[PDB]
RNA sequence: GCGAAGAACCUUACCUGGUCUUGACAUCCACGGAAGUUUUCAGAGAUGAGAAUGUGCCUUCGGGAACCGUGAGACAGGUGC
RNA sequence: GGUCCGGCCGGGAACUCAAAGGAGACUGCCAGUGAUAAACUGGAGGAAGGUGGGGAUGACGUCAAGUCAUCAUGGCCCUUACGACCAGGGCUACACACGUGCUACAAUGGCGCAUACAAAGAGAAGCGACCUCGCGAGAGCAAGCGGACCUCAUAAAGUGCGUCGUAGUCCGGAUUGGAGUCUGCAACUCGACUCCAUGAAGUCGGAAUCGCUAGUAAUCGUGGAUCAGAAUGCCACGGUGA
């Protein structure tokens, strides 16, 4: 129970369970237990250790939390250090694809001060 | 409604028949996947822009033909949605009627 | 062999055209396989019927193609230019096949 | 502006239609356009030929236009000219070629078209609108409508409030779909506007 | 869309009893056909009573 | 209860929202509980007209008033709205 | 409404027991426009319900159906300021009606994992007179029988049966 | 994320930029064409994109060149 | 010899061809119980034949088509009733009381022009 | 969720700039030219400059047509109130 | 009869169906009530019984309601500009307020596999099989069809099996990053969709308020117009069904 920094939950089914990593879903954890011979329907108690180490360089393939932090923060502070349209809209808080904004624009505003 | 925006229309017929379906070449051609993907695709999406841009078949707007209204268009009758009821109550289409079921 | 699909929109004027070749197509040569009649189009056309707002307020239509198939069966060569030269009643439409 | 069209209310039950031309969807819409144009081009051209109303077939590639109207004579002019005279320019603007003739109604006024033209046109030369609109009633009564009802509407005499008036006459069933009704409108554009006017014409049940 | 309720009968009852409550000591609001005039006083003289058992 | 202004071919001033807010305010205060007004004010080449909808409990009421130069038009229909309310308050009273 | 005792309409009986109650049974708690997985809910509560009570299951649950059919119902009035509940006796069609809907709604609280589990046992309290649909019978009584000094004029319930 | 094949350039602004490349970096050039890409031959020019009613001037970076060039011009002003 | 009754409810039509035979029922080229005899009210095809006798009576021939699976199934119990024609007015006079003769002309309405699905009207609310 | 039965350009009527004036659309007068077709330069394009190609319908023949340019206005035009 | 048991093939004109013509429902019959009247209540027969269900049909008038931006038109105003052409932008801005909708908050459910049943419609610079390539949106080749034939086009809810065990969860799918596809000169402002990742509010909504009486409400999918592309709207159609 401790794969790519955390993995920590038990008395799930694997592809379900390897989903707390940031960086995996349910496509791509699929695609690590295909991908190293392990039925998606297990827990992570029922794997033995000599299928967890073989599934930690497994998921070292793809790239998972902190890479992918830092990654995701270098292309937004890109966009905003270049100051184009979608950083620009980074840098205020407004929907960047070009959502409505008369009316509902709220996840990315958040709630209303007024 | 508006004769100048009448006549803008049929321009646009006028230079969309002259030019395309004549050099709709240059694209449904030229500009596939094929043994020619070398800077004649590149001179082709590089020609396209030396043509009138009032060639395209896309900047119609298929406008009434008795009042030129730009809205409420029928394809099937060439006429706004007034007119059509104008010429249906009148009796000029033929076999149309109102309908009820 | 020759399929005669004939459309128009008035059921007792196609009714009508269709009468005007049976009495041809049996008057010289024989075997026909009747007034076949198809299933009509329904092409429906609502429109709004305000210049301007109220949208509720609308119009609704339709316009009827009635079709209707001959088949002649063996053609005879009187039959083939009796179809020719007697093509009237406009408002019906007709298609030979062969 | 609440009532149907009573021409459209019954197009198959009573009244014919002013075209009995079938085209399939790649032509219908020409194939109605020009059929506008000859309308508005006979319209504009014999009015002063007193037109009731002009019916548009076409036979294999022709055109047939039968000219409805009340004086043939002013319409055929000399020895018949006038007619080929309008068949040119008909087929010019049409298919070529064209097969005219006339319909004359013997009786001009129980036709919704002539007598909304002729209070259109009284109405232009300025008579008092109560005998026109009165006449008009008068001359289907003693002629033998079974109903009839003109309203004209707008300034009628420079007023600076727009009115309608309405004379009816007799049975004028609007509802009754089997009841044959020949509505027609007609604009008359005096110097003060435009006053409208249309006439209801009862004839008979079936 | 169905058929009327108690086809005057009793409801020449009940218009009666609730003009016999409500006041209207006339008995000079009924019908005029018998079979609904005699109920109507009939819940008229049955609220007379109604209305002394009660303010 | 907030209040909605607008206006057909009346420029709506700060000031004109203003004074008609606070007539607004006043009345709903002294009558009865009004969750809701719309104001709309119309100038037709002589006449100023206002047209005011208040939802109220027992459901819609409205009042239009014409004058000569807007304020008084709004003061009329005012007027006319707690006169409408005095009815609907105690119609909705009536013990 | 003002006119019309309607034409009124018959519905079909249940198909695995010979009871049309049953089949009003399954439409009250049809949510959705679903008769299908209404039925599953019904008869996969019922066996549980046979289980959980050793008898038989079409007197299971009458037997617990008639421990939360109410007698006296509650109408509001008002005249002048008071708007005070006056009892009228329920009539027998009502009655069963308006059971089921207090157990089904009943159900829909309580919650348990599934459906069928949570109507079994509301069933079961139902016959053990201790659920939520018995306490909402005795309030029923408890406020009309507490009410129960107004029987007067015309607006309900005409002379007797 | 579109046009599949070969980025989009007008032949006034290619035929431009090759024309005032060679021509050592001059001017800044007024364009009228927003919809274009950014191509690496024109990294440190002066180019003027339209607004809309303003020519404003960009030095094209390195970073830019994915990118098209009304996408570093805005039009709409807020406060 | 071969009975026909036709049937038809809601949209979905069925031909039904009774014979005196065994018990069996075939629809469609399937047997009930795996055509729907476990699904939605596959009473109402037995249903008439219960009223009547059935046992190892008379075998069906049944082919529906069109609409869904209620429609189907009231169109084969109109159509059951319907081949119980040579059977006579013994039992379909005995077979009115219980409805079964009834078409059960219900159809869904046309949407209405305004309104969103024949009754419901757009929400002109106060709130 | 109204005209709008579907605003990237067009639509589009609004704005900033770049242009035209009997005009983008219609008729009347005169003078030239077949119309049309391929290509270049400049310009954001409109536009302006060109480069080649092209020539029957009736003999009255500077034409009768169709079509295109320039000129004078009568006008045209206006989704302006 | 034949059968690669596929209406597939000879064949048949019964049945579904097509759609032309007719019949049928009118208080026609019976019993009671009623001024012997109109009528009402109940019954029979019948597919339907009391204007059978639904639509179309909107009286005289009101609101000097809406439209001079569909059009037409009286008057007024501009006519080297309020007219005409082009590029770029804006109509998509956003402290906020209101209206109409879609998706949810889950176990009557989510997910995965298998599988059953519709009606209506559209199609020629159009609809686009089959077969290969691609995870997929789609691409290449390319038949067929101006169509009861060909295509859009796998209906979905449902059903059987398995799992999830009541948590912000295997709910919810917003937002944002990367990579693409298609359309069109051209997807930056501003298109749709696909894939990977991200995983917000939301645990059923105070005061107030709306629709709906039966194939209705409520849910589930499908089609059309407008259209190069762009429906959560509109207009239609069926399924389940209180």
């Amino acid at each position: 129970a401790r794969i790519a920094g955390i993995n920590i939950p038990d008395h799930k089914h694997a592809v379900i369970a390897l989903t707390s990593i940031y960086g995996v879903g349910k496509t791509r954890s699929k695609a690590i237990l295909a991908a190293a011979g392990i039925a998606e329907d297990v827990k992570i108690s029922e794997l033995s250790e000599g299928q967890i180490d073989t599934l930690r360089d497994e998921v070292a393939k793809f790239v998972v939390e902190g890479d992918l932090r830092r990654e995701i923060s270098m292309s937004i502070k890109r966009l905003m250090d270049l100051g184009c349209y979608r950083g620009l809209r980074h840098r205020r808080g407004l929907p960047v694809r070009g959502q409505r904004t008369k009316t509902n624009a709220r996840t990315r505003k958040g709630p209303r001060k007024p | 409604a508006k004769q100048s925006m009448k006549a803008r229309e049929v321009k646009r017929v006028a230079l969309a028949d002259k030019y395309f379906a004549k050099r709709a070449e240059l694209k449904a051609i030229i500009s596939d996947v094929n043994a020619a993907s070398d800077e004649d695709r590149w001179n082709a999406v590089l020609k396209l822009q030396t043509l009138p841009r009032d060639s395209s078949p896309s900047r119609q707007r298929n406008r009434c033909r008795q009042t030129g209204r730009p809205h409420g268009f029928l394809r099937k009758f060439g006429l706004s949605r007034i007119k059509v009821r104008e010429a249906a109550m009148r009796g000029e289409i033929p076999g149309l009627k109102k309908a009820s079921w | 062999r020759i399929r005669i699909r004939l459309k128009a929109f008035d059921h007792r004027l196609i009714d009508q055209a269709t009468a005007e070749i049976v009495e041809t197509a049996k008057r010289t040569g024989a075997q026909v396989r009747g007034p076949i009649p198809l299933p009509t189009r329904k092409e429906r056309f609502t429109v709004l019927i305000s210049p301007h707002v109220n949208k509720d307020a609308r119009d609704q239509y339709e316009i009827r193609t009635h079709l209707r198939l001959v088949d002649i069966v063996e053609p005879t060569e009187k039959t083939v230019d009796a179809l020719m030269r007697l093509d009237l009643a406009a408002g019906v439409d007709v298609q030979i096949s062969l | 502006g609440q009532k149907v069209h009573p021409n459209g209310i019954r197009l198959g039950i009573v009244k014919p239609w002013n075209s009995t031309w079938f085209a399939n969807t790649k032509e219908f819409a020409d194939n109605l356009d020009s059929d506008f144009k000859v309308r508005q081009y006979l319209t504009k051209e014999l009015a002063k030929a007193s037109v009731s109303r002009i019916v548009i077939e076409r036979p294999a590639k022709s055109i047939r236009v039968t000219i409805h109207t009340a004086r043939p004579g002013i319409v055929i002019g000399k020895k018949g000219e006038d007619v080929e005279k309008l068949r040119k320019v008909v087929a010019d603007i049409a298919g070529v070629p064209a097969q005219i003739n006339i319909a004359e109604v013997r009786k001009p006024e129980l036709d919704a078209k002539l007598v909304a033209d002729s209070i259109t046109s009284q109405l232009e030369r300025r008579v008092m609108f109560r005998r026109a609109m009165k006449r008009a009633v008068q001359n289907a009564m003693r002629l033998g409508a079974k109903g009839i009802k003109v309203e004209v509407s707008g300034r009628l005499g420079g007023a600076e409030i727009a009115r309608t008036e309405w004379y009816r006459e007799g049975r004028v069933p609007l509802h009754t779909l089997r009841a044959d009704i020949d509505y027609n409108t007609s604009e008359a554009h005096t110097t003060y506007g435009v006053i409208g006017v249309k006439v209801w014409i009862f004839k008979g049940e079936i | 869309m169905k058929r009327q309720k108690r086809d005057r009968l009793e409801r020449a009852h009940q218009r009666g009893y609730q003009a016999g409550i409500a006041g209207r000591s006339k008995e000079m609001c009924p019908y005029q056909t018998l079979n609904q005039r005699s109920q109507w006083l009939g819940g008229w003289r049955e609220a007379m009573a109604d209305r002394v058992v009660m303010a | 209860m907030q209040l909605n202004i607008t206006g057909n071919n009346v420029e709506i001033t700060e000031a004109l929202r203003e004074f008609v807010t606070a007539k607004f305010a006043k009345l709903e205060q002294y009558f009865d509980r009004i969750n809701q007004v719309y104001v709309v004010l119309k100038v037709e080449k002589v006449t100023h007209t206002s047209d005011a909808t208040l939802h109220v409990d027992g459901g819609e009421l409205h009042a239009s008033a014409e004058g000569q130069d807007m304020y008084a038009a709004i003061d009329g229909l005012i007027d006319k709205l707690a006169r409408q309310l005095t009815k609907h308050k105690d119609k909705l009273k009536q013990h | 409404p003002r006119r019309r005792v309607i034409g009124q309409r018959k519905i079909l009986p249940d198909p695995k027991f010979g009871s049309e109650l049953l089949a009003k049974f399954v439409n009250i708690l049809m949510v959705d426009g679903k008769k299908s997985t209404a039925e599953s809910i019904v008869y996969s509560a019922l066996e549980t319900l046979a289980q959980r009570s050793g008898k038989s299951e079409l007197e299971a649950f009458e037997v617990a159906l008639e421990n939360v059919r109410p007698t006296v119902e509650v109408k509001s009035r008002r005249v002048g300021g008071s708007t005070y509940q006056v009892p009228v006796e329920v009539r027998p069609v009502r009655r069963n009606a308006l059971a089921m809907r207090w157990i089904v709604e009943a159900a829909r609280k309580r919650g348990d994992k599934s459906m069928a589990l949570r109507l079994a046992n509301e069933l079961s309290d139902a016959a053990e007179n201790k659920g939520t649909a018995v306490k909402k019978r005795e309030d029923v009584h408890r406020m009309a029988e507490a009410n129960k000094a107004f029987a007067h004029y015309a607006w309900l319930s005409l002379r007797s049966a | 994320r579109s046009l599949k094949k070969g980025p989009f350039i007008d032949l006034h602004l290619l035929k431009k930029v090759e024309k005032a490349v060679e021509s050592g970096d001059k001017k800044p050039l007024r364009t009228w064409s927003r919809r274009s890409t950014i191509f690496p031959n024109m990294i440190g020019l002066t180019i003027a994109v339209h607004n809309g009613r303003q020519h404003v001037p960009v030095f094209v970076t390195d970073e830019m060149v994915g990118h098209k060039l009304g996408e570093f011009a805005p039009t709409r002003t807020y406060r | 010899n071969q009975y026909y009754g036709t049937g038809r409810r809601k949209s979905s039509a069925a031909r039904v061809f009774i014979k005196p035979g065994n018990g069996k029922i075939v629809i469609n080229q399937r047997s009930l119980e795996q055509y729907f005899g476990r699904e939605t009210a596959r009473m109402v095809v037995r249903q008439p034949l219960e009223l009547v006798d059935m046992v190892e009576k008379l075998d069906l021939y049944i082919t529906v088509k069109g609409g869904g699976i209620s429609g189907q199934a009231g169109a084969i119990r109109h159509g059951i009733t319907r081949a119980l024609m040579e059977y006579d007015e013994s039992l379909r006079s005995e077979l009115r009381k219980a409805g079964f003769v009834t078409r059960d002309a219900r159809q869904v309405e046309r949407k209405k022009v305004g309104l969103r699905k024949a009754r419901r009207r757009p929400q002109f609310s106060k709130r």
